């Protein structure tokens, strides 16, 4: 689940 | 009658922030799939777009308090704002001369017509752009315009939001700094605090109708398969 | 000692797909997100592959019998031939002057050393030259190559294929139009479908050392977020 | 599951 938005917010 | 020393660390961090994720060259533009003028400019405006999110997380990043949130809440944050914040930041390359986004030579010169052919009907770009002159006539200081984007991002009324109070709590001491900066920092801008929030009314009613016209994108793989992965995760409806 | 009528009219539909679907000029690359030489070819190279897959399911969907498939099978097929297909049709610009594959200038000329820079290492693209160099020296005719890529697609023994006597009986009158070509229309060429026969063995280990080091980068967000909605769903486990 | 591939498949 936000998968891509987890690693961009370190 | 003088900003808190602490206002003015707010306004330097977040002014700073701004500097860091946000090119006046727009020199990145030419990495894009180009542009075409059938939807002949969305994979250029997908990119312009997906570029676009991944700048706002860098700057939403550094706004004070917006760490220390849970991770749940800085994605329901940016998953409903991140179109109001970039029709914000849009408007350093909106011009009045051409009433388009000037980002380049010809290539990345936005008309009303190019996006058009993204897919986008004139119901949301006839407001949109009446919005971006209105917004430029503003002539807001750089100080106010980026108080303004942390404001719309840190709003408590949005959907998901778990932590109402904190959050709010947070867009209270940001609208506080803008009020104060205006009043102290900008000679005749005694109606202009007014104005900034009657444009983040303007932006709800524009997120509003971009998520009607992208769910009607989303829904035909032909051009669904034109997004990124980011553009899809970020304007889809999950956890 | 003389082709059948069903067998030529095989080779006729086989050999027109694929001038529907392979652009010999490479013209369309101008519209894939520019190679720069981290992983700084990824975005170009999935751009490229992207496109490819759109073409191999055009070809595909004009091999005799292939539409007559379940859309399951169908997807079945595609999704793990897909990577040998483009191999496959990657040879028809490769090239033994260069060891690289020649799609146009300096720009779309793509090295081993640029594939490396997409997230590749050399323990698949060292048999993977290997293989387009021995691929290239068969010197195939156009209608040996165009057979040979239909064969590989129609294979039974791939995970998730339900009807594999349906699949099955169309590759044997797929091979079957194949050895008696050879046989009859390529002077000196008895040896050649053995050669080919194997080098479908080829693509198998190819395809595995591909898609394992594919899972690797498909689990760190920020190289598949780099990739295209139609990679992600095509090289990754569904129904 | 599979949109996209469904789509192109017509
Ligand atoms: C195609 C569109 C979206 C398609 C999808 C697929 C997302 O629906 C329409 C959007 C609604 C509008 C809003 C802002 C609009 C623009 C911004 C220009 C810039 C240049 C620079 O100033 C950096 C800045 O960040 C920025 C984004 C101009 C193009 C249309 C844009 C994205
Ligand atoms: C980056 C790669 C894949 C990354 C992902 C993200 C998919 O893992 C590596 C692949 C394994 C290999 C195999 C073929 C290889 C090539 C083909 C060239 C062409 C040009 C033309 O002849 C049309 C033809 O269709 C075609 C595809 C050269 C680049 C590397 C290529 C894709």
């Amino acid at each position: 689940k936000h998968k891509i938005l987890h690693r961009l917010l370190q | 009658h003088m900003l808190s020393d602490e206002q003015m660390q707010i306004i330097n961090s977040l002014v700073e922030a701004h500097h860091k994720t946000y090119d006046d060259s727009y020199s990145d533009f030419v990495r894009f799939r180009p542009p075409v003028r059938r939807l002949s400019m969305l994979p250029h405006l997908a990119d312009l777009v997906s570029y676009s999110i991944q700048k706002v997380i860098g700057f939403a990043k550094m706004i004070p308090g917006f760490r220390d949130l849970t991770a749940e809440d800085q994605i329901a944050l940016l998953k409903s704002s991140a179109i109001e914040i970039i029709m914000l930041r849009s408007n350093q390359s909106f011009s009045l001369e051409d009433m388009s986004w000037s980002c380049g030579g010809p290539d990345f010169k936005y008309c009303i017509n190019d996006v058009t052919k993204a897919g986008h009907t004139l119901e949301l770009l006839e407001p949109l752009v009446k919005f971006q002159v209105g917004l430029k006539k503003l002539k807001l200081h750089e100080e106010e315009h980026v108080l303004l984007m942390a404001i719309c991002l840190l709003s408590p009324d949005r959907p998901g939001v778990q932590d109402h109070v904190r959050i709010e709590a947070l867009q209270d001491r940001l609208c506080d700094v803008l009020q104060a900066y205006i009043r102290i920092q900008h000679p005749g801008g005694r109606l202009l605090y007014a104005k900034m929030i009657q444009k983040l009314a303007d932006l709800r009613s524009l997120n509003e109708e971009h998520s009607k016209q992208y769910r009607s994108l989303s829904f035909q793989p032909e051009h669904s398969m034109q997004l990124t992965p980011l553009v899809l995760e970020v304007f889809g409806s999950e956890v």
